[PDB]
RNA sequence: GGGACCGCCAGUGGCGAAGGCGCCCGGCUGGAACGGGUCCGACGGUGAGCGCGGAAGGCCAGGGGAGCGAACCGGAUUAGAUACCCGGGUAGUCCUGGCUGUAAAGGAUGCGGGCUAGGUGUCGGGCGAGCUUCGAGCUCGCCCGGUGCCGUAGGGAAGCCGUUAAGCCCGCCGCCUGGGGAGUACGGCCGCAAGGCUGAAACUUAAAGGAAUUGGCGGGGGAGCACUACAAGGGGUGGAGCGUGCGGU
């Protein structure tokens, strides 16, 4: 029976979310451990219900003895929330973005904006501009783990949507999807 | 601390397979098919395989320490089929009744933005 | 090979895609004949 | 003989391929989910408050889409 | 690591002469509508011959080939299976240069102008009011252009059409003159070839053909029925010898 060699090793969250209780993982080996991706809600964390459909990708990158802490490798929302979100004579206006943050990291934005209607393409590319200009200007005055703070706050959501209501109302505005393309 | 298990759920209209694994999902701890159960080929689909098989998985699960369990169900996605199959909700039942204590319930479809060209021809399966 | 789409119409008659490939093989082979 | 008492407390209707089946809802009285009530096909005819007696207590029968 | 591809949004939506064209960003470039008391001065419509463009497929030379998949190789079905079904799989599908120049290339509707009830939806623009979280951001109304539906008169064999006419006028071109023989024979031109364009006759035939009504039929759909249909349940034949009738001897 290979399951009794397995022995359990305790997993953390970045220091950036406190490092937190997260769970246990089964392994033959610590070597193995290494570079083991962990999907966990924001719920989990933070203990808010309202924020369950986030969903964060950490890698596991350190084990020291039974105790493995764990890189950030990606953020993510639910697929259900997400469609949903999703209707017909609403428009999806999406803004992919390569951003290097203010300490060197290299991160893949994604972003979705949903309005009240639909909207001529020329307002689509003007808000795309929009949030584009505003999520640089924040790459650059942000470091790394502030940036990724705030980007799952909500409170970039808050600021685009604030800013593009200039250009048409907007049902939500959301950062769907965000990848560590390298590390300095 | 309570243990949680990832369980992927495969339902295709052919077979159907439910897949245990650790919290990183790396780690194979359970993992039976229809045909395990059933004798017949046009049986592995059913709901009854489904579902027994998923019991069996869950008191293995339960036998090696697992209490909770998080559910992927999965469809053939790609260029296939998008729908479970009929044994998803079933086995999803088994394992509720099996004892574990049911977690978040996802699909994991892999759908295509745009993919490869489907089987059938330009006419489909004309059967 | 001015069509006629009359002839489309298989009421009484073979599908006319069929009957175009054999006339063309046909040619093929008195054109052949000929050198 | 591990069977399962269960009481009717409602029928859905007449179902079957020849309409000698009967779809019912069914109270389970006695197993470790007493009380949960359950759709259950039923051959041969029936009354309100007829005990039955289920072999799995998961069994369920797919509604009749009319 | 690879090559293809860019859903949901997505629309009765936009654009384009047509074929056709959907990821974001940067550049180049074509066209259209709107507002214009801004310019020119009839400079226009059509188009034989001519020239350009032109889905898929195929051909020539190179590269590439994930998926799919003519051909082909196996499995199965079937009376038989050169199929429908399944497992593999060449060309092709992709980039480059060129050729071929075809389709239900259909709006089955050649194009430009003048006129002939309206209602209603949406798209782009413009104008007037009101709201506004003060963003033509939102509501409503009017004008212009395109794009749907309902439809008056009217039209048509009817289907249906009906200011986006298949209505009334004006004008240019192209095409058709019963069915088949036949888009074939012969001849010519282009094309590597495949094939493309042009195109008869002899002979045969009294119909072919289009719309719609009534029936019948549908391995179309919907509702109600049926103990000469079935379901639940009993009985009993088909075996035995005999009564009786039938076909045949």
């Amino acid at each position: 029976d290979k399951w009794k060699l397995k022995q359990w090793y305790i997993i953390y969250a970045p220091d950036f979310f406190g490092g937190v209780e997260v769970g246990l993982t089964p392994a033959d080996d610590p070597e193995k451990v290494l570079n083991r991706v962990v999907e966990v809600t924001l719920k989990d964390v933070t203990g808010d219900f309202t924020k369950s459909h986030v969903k964060l990708y950490f890698q596991v990158y350190d084990v020291k003895g039974q105790n493995a802490y764990t890189k950030f490798k990606g953020m993510k929302l639910a697929r259900s929330y997400i469609r949903s979100l999703v209707r017909r004579k609403t428009t999806r206006i999406d803004g992919i973005f390569n951003i290097t943050t203010k300490d060197g990291y290299k991160l893949r934005v994604m972003a979705m904006a949903i309005a009240m209607r639909r909207i001529q393409t020329s307002q689509e590319r003007a808000i795309r501009k929009i949030m584009q200009e505003i999520i640089y200007k924040k790459a650059e005055e942000l470091n790394f783990k502030d940036f990724v703070l705030e980007s799952v706050n909500g409170k970039i959501a808050a600021e685009i949507a604030k800013e593009a209501k200039k250009i048409y109302p907007l049902r939500k505005a959301e950062i769907r999807k965000i990848k560590v393309l390298e590390e300095p | 601390k309570e243990k949680w298990g990832i369980a992927h759920i495969y339902s295709s209209f052919n077979n159907t397979i439910i897949h245990i694994t650790d919290i990183t999902g790396a780690e194979t701890i359970s993992r039976w098919s229809g045909g395990m159960v059933v004798k017949a080929d046009r049986d592995e689909p059913s709901p009854y395989a489904a579902m027994l098989a998923a019991r069996r998985a869950a008191e293995e699960a339960l036998e090696k320490g697992i209490v909770g369990v998080h559910i992927r169900v999965r469809a053939p996605g790609g260029s296939k089929s998008k729908t479970p199959g009929p044994g998803a909700q079933a086995a999803i039942r088994a394992l509720a009744r099996a004892g574990l204590k049911i977690g978040r319930v996802e699909d994991v479809t892999p759908i295509p933005h745009d993919g490869t060209r489907p089987k059938g021809g330009r006419r489909g399966r004309r059967v | 090979m001015k069509r006629r789409p009359r002839k489309w119409k298989k009421k009484g008659r073979m599908r006319w895609k069929w009957i175009k490939k054999r006339i063309r093989r046909l040619k093929r082979q008195r054109k052949k004949e000929r050198g | 003989d591990e069977g399962y008492p269960a009481e009717v407390i409602e029928i859905i209707g007449r179902t079957g391929t020849t309409g000698d089946v009967t779809q019912v809802k069914v109270r389970i009285l006695e197993g470790r989910d007493k009380g949960r009530v359950i759709r259950r096909n039923v051959r041969g005819p029936v009354r309100i408050g007829d005990i039955l007696i289920l072999r799995e207590t998961e069994r369920e029968a797919r509604e009749i889409k009319s």
